[PDB]
């Protein structure tokens, strides 16, 4: 018997199989229905569209993205996100697979409860489980201790964990991620003078992101560089054939995570964030936490960020303390890993939250099983 | 079964977490038999009083006694590990969760049964033995909270007052609070519970910065090391004096009163609730210091006979423990099962 | 300004204070005047036990204000 992982977070949703490395299925969190009711004629009582074919009807349809800020919103529209992943991405009977869940840090109890009675009562699984995504972030690391920075498509945590517990006086919440970045990169480069301003320009800069920005070691030093030299530059073919060349833009986006007054943002930059959410601790678990700062995620995912975090946090924290930033090559999808890791463990067995449980004490069942 | 086998394997459980679990092992396996129905409650009120030992010694002589009707297996393992158990004042995180559920509940029961008749005249008492410096108690006492904040200021008798109370004890001079200064912490944790340890999920309270208070190992004789089955959170408590001196012009003046022992237990009650509660201490903090002879010489003489806190079912909370030590259980052995894998990948 | 602190002896310290001045800044200067430990004192004023953040402005303490000192007993 297969269990189910699917990592429901923020903007894009990973889903698999356990004892996979790798989740399945990866697309975005979205639905869409009609704009007009004439598109839904000799349509078979079809009235949605969810993930990646809502995002190629747009015009025909409103959207609604139920977890931007990963914490679920809308049931209604989270359950044809799970249909659709379910049934369509991974093509199972989920009766007949016990399902591992995730959620964000500092989800309301009322959210837990909900979405153990939907996993329950409306896909009628044989058991399940709720983690909390940076918590598997760190297992996915072999760490039960440690300070994990997760980061996707619409939120940003720093979340502290000792001995496999989130602690909930110093996680922090950052309402900067991956796409208040290619918004930004939008900006700079539309200041430049190449035009990205319609929605399906918008997800040609979400792709030169992703390929061609960096973390400077240094701002100040590498600006100079880039005025001095050409060593940087970059090309990039459009899909109309044009080449436009990528500059000191390919690391003055993802400095807007150091450096969020980029985009008029008076909030703090992921490196005294973490210090912050360091600081919140008992002194007798900082030290630990140092050693183990865990990068995850699709926004971690810029070359020379952790050498960049390990010289920012080395400057923030005392001088005689050992700081050690781990960030796999792996990290995008690290929170499904750690879910995978979990769910194929043989301990784990006995740590499901079964029907017959779900029946005798109903979905409040979950704060009882799941921490 | 195979669940409890995987819990008894972790490195830290005290004689808390056996209790918790091998009560619950034995009250899966055999049902509700009504002929055990006696073993059950009797097991709970030893543990409450932290009668540990003889809790030990009856769970092992019930499962030698029907292993027919239970795995001989598990009852190995729970021999095993018996002999080895200890508790440790600085991690007893299970109990720590008990007696918080517990105090909720004392409240909740004496706000069911309470005129706040006994507090009302209290105040009288209070104005009578404050000090210069405290505030006279003029308002009325409608809520059961203003009964709280009414009965938790007699710390401003502190130091001074209750002092002729205090040096006649022999128990006191064994605290072992540490005086180093370690400043507070954050916390969204109930109670005796320590901050970062693991909790239920409605069971958190919003974040307040809280006391961090260390032992000193070297006191010789030290309380903790007398009763390490008491959850550390301040030592002893010589506030208890300052209730006492209250307490004492209270029934000096109420003596002739009929119904004395119930108002004096209200308040008894309302302080070892509230001291958990608050988290300022543990209950043997407080009731440890309330049972010593002479301050109980002083009701024994107005025929006052304390309850201690003590009520009829400690079930829904010593279930709700049986849950955690579960849950904190084979989340070690989980635990040990992800970092064993890794190590063989590395 | 010029704030009296009371011991539970009935005797008076003066002291000479400025209402920038926090609680562990007051308690400092009975310390230097007195030799009691900072750590062993309590202040009180209008009933309520004084905390070492606030400032003599948070707790309305002005001139000729009158506080009271208890020392505590410890191992
Ligand atoms: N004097 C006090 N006043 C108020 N709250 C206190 C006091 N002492 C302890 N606490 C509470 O104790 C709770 C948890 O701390 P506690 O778990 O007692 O410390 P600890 O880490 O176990 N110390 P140790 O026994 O040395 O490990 C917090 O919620 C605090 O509010």
């Amino acid at each position: 018997i297969a269990a189910l992982v699917i990592d429901n977070g923020s903007g894009m949703c990973k889903a698999g199989f356990a004892g996979d490395d790798a989740p399945r299925a990866v697309f975005p969190s979205i639905v869409g229905r009609p704009r007009h009711q004439g598109v839904m004629v000799g349509m078979g009582q079809k009235d949605s569209y969810v993930g990646d074919e809502a995002q190629s009807k747009r015009g025909i349809l409103t959207l609604k993205y139920p977890i931007e800020h990963g914490i679920v919103t809308n049931w209604d529209d989270m359950e044809k996100i799970w249909h659709h992943t379910f049934y369509n991405e991974l093509r199972v009977a989920p009766e007949e697979h016990p399902v591992l869940l995730t959620e964000a840090p500092l989800n309301p109890k009322a959210n837990r409860e909900k979405m153990t009675q939907i996993m329950f009562e409306t896909f009628n699984t044989p058991a399940m489980y709720v983690a909390i995504q940076a918590v598997l972030s760190l297992y996915a690391s072999g760490r039960t201790t440690g300070i994990v920075m997760d980061s996707g498509d619409g939120v940003t945590h720093t979340v502290p964990i000792y001995e496999g517990y989130a602690l909930p006086h110093a996680i922090l919440r950052l309402d900067l991620a991956g796409r208040d970045l290619t918004d930004y990169l939008m900006k700079i480069l539309t200041e430049r003078g190449y035009s990205f301003t319609t929605t399906a320009e918008r997800e040609i800069v979400r792709d030169i992101k992703e390929k061609l920005c960096y973390v400077a070691l240094d701002f100040e030093q590498e600006m100079a560089t880039a005025a001095s030299s050409s060593s940087l530059e970059k090309s990039y073919e459009l899909p109309d054939g044009q080449v436009i060349t990528i500059g000191n833009e390919r690391f003055r986006c993802p400095e807007a995570l150091f450096q969020p007054s980029f985009l008029g943002m008076e909030s703090c930059g992921i490196h005294e964030t973490t210090f912050n959410s360091i600081m919140k601790c008992d002194v007798d678990i900082r030290k630990d936490l140092y050693a183990n700062t865990v990068l995850s995620g699709g926004t971690t995912m810029y070359p020379g960020i952790a050498d960049r975090m390990q010289k920012e946090i080395t400057a923030l924290a005392p001088s005689t303390m050992k700081i050690k930033i781990i960030a796999p090559p792996e990290r995008k999808y690290s929170v499904w890993i750690g879910g995978s890791i979990l769910a194929s463990l043989s301990t784990f067995q006995q740590m499901w939250i079964s029907k017959q449980e779900y029946d005798e004490s109903g979905p409040s069942i979950v704060h009882r099983k799941c921490f | 079964e195979l669940s409890i086998s995987l819990s008894l394997d972790s490195p830290k459980l005290d004689e808390s977490d056996f209790i918790l679990l091998s009560v619950k092992y034995l009250e899966k396996s055999l049902g509700k038999k009504k002929e055990f129905s006696g073993f059950f409650e009797d097991i709970e009120k030893l543990y409450f009083k932290q009668n540990y030992k003889e809790a030990i010694e009856k769970i092992l002589d019930f499962c030698k006694k029907n292993e027919s009707l239970l795995s001989e297996q598990v009852v190995q393992r729970l021999a095993e590990v018996a002999p080895r158990l200890k508790s440790n004042p600085k991690d007893n995180e299970s109990r720590r969760l008990y007696e918080t559920l517990y105090a909720d509940h004392l409240e909740s029961v004496i706000k069911q049964e309470s005129d706040l008749s006994v507090f009302n005249e209290l105040r009288d008492s209070y104005n009578a033995v404050k000090p210069e410096y405290a505030v006279t108690h003029e308002t009325e006492i409608k809520t059961l909270d203003e009964a709280k904040q009414f009965i938790l200021s007699f710390v401003m008798l502190n130091d001074n007052v209750e002092l002729p109370l205090k040096a006649q004890s022999e128990r006191y001079p064994k605290k072992d609070r540490s005086r180093e200064e370690l400043g507070n912490t954050p916390s969204a944790n109930p109670g005796i519970m320590k901050p970062n340890s693991p909790n239920f999920t409605d069971n958190l309270v919003p974040v307040r910065d809280v006391p961090k208070i260390a032992i000193n190992e070297k006191v010789a004789g030290g309380y903790s090391k007398t009763k390490p089955t008491t959850p550390f959170v301040a030592s002893l408590s010589g506030t208890t004096y300052s209730l006492m001196v209250v307490l004492t012009d209270y029934i000096e003046k109420h003596k002739t009163d009929k119904d004395i022992e119930k108002k004096v237990n209200q308040i008894i009650n309302l302080w070892i609730s509230s001291y958990i509660k608050e988290g300022y201490h543990s209950y043997s903090e407080v009731v440890d210091v309330l049972t010593e002879p002479f301050l109980q010489s002083i009701f024994d003489k107005a025929n006052i006979k304390l309850n201690y806190g003590v009520l009829d079912d400690t079930h829904a909370e010593f279930r709700k423990a049986q849950d955690y030590v579960f849950g904190l259980t084979i989340q070690s052995a989980m635990h040990h099962e992800l970092q064993e894998r890794f190590k063989n990948k590395e | 300004m010029q704030i009296f602190v009371k011991t539970l002896t009935g005797k008076t310290i003066t002291l000479e204070v400025e209402p920038s001045d926090t609680i562990e800044n007051v308690k400092a200067k009975i310390q230097d005047k007195e030799g009691i430990p900072p750590d062993q004192q309590r202040l009180i004023f209008a009933g309520k036990q004084l905390e070492d953040g606030r400032t003599l402005s948070d707790y309305n303490i002005q001139k000729e204000s009158t506080l009271h000192l208890v020392l505590r007993l410890r191992g």
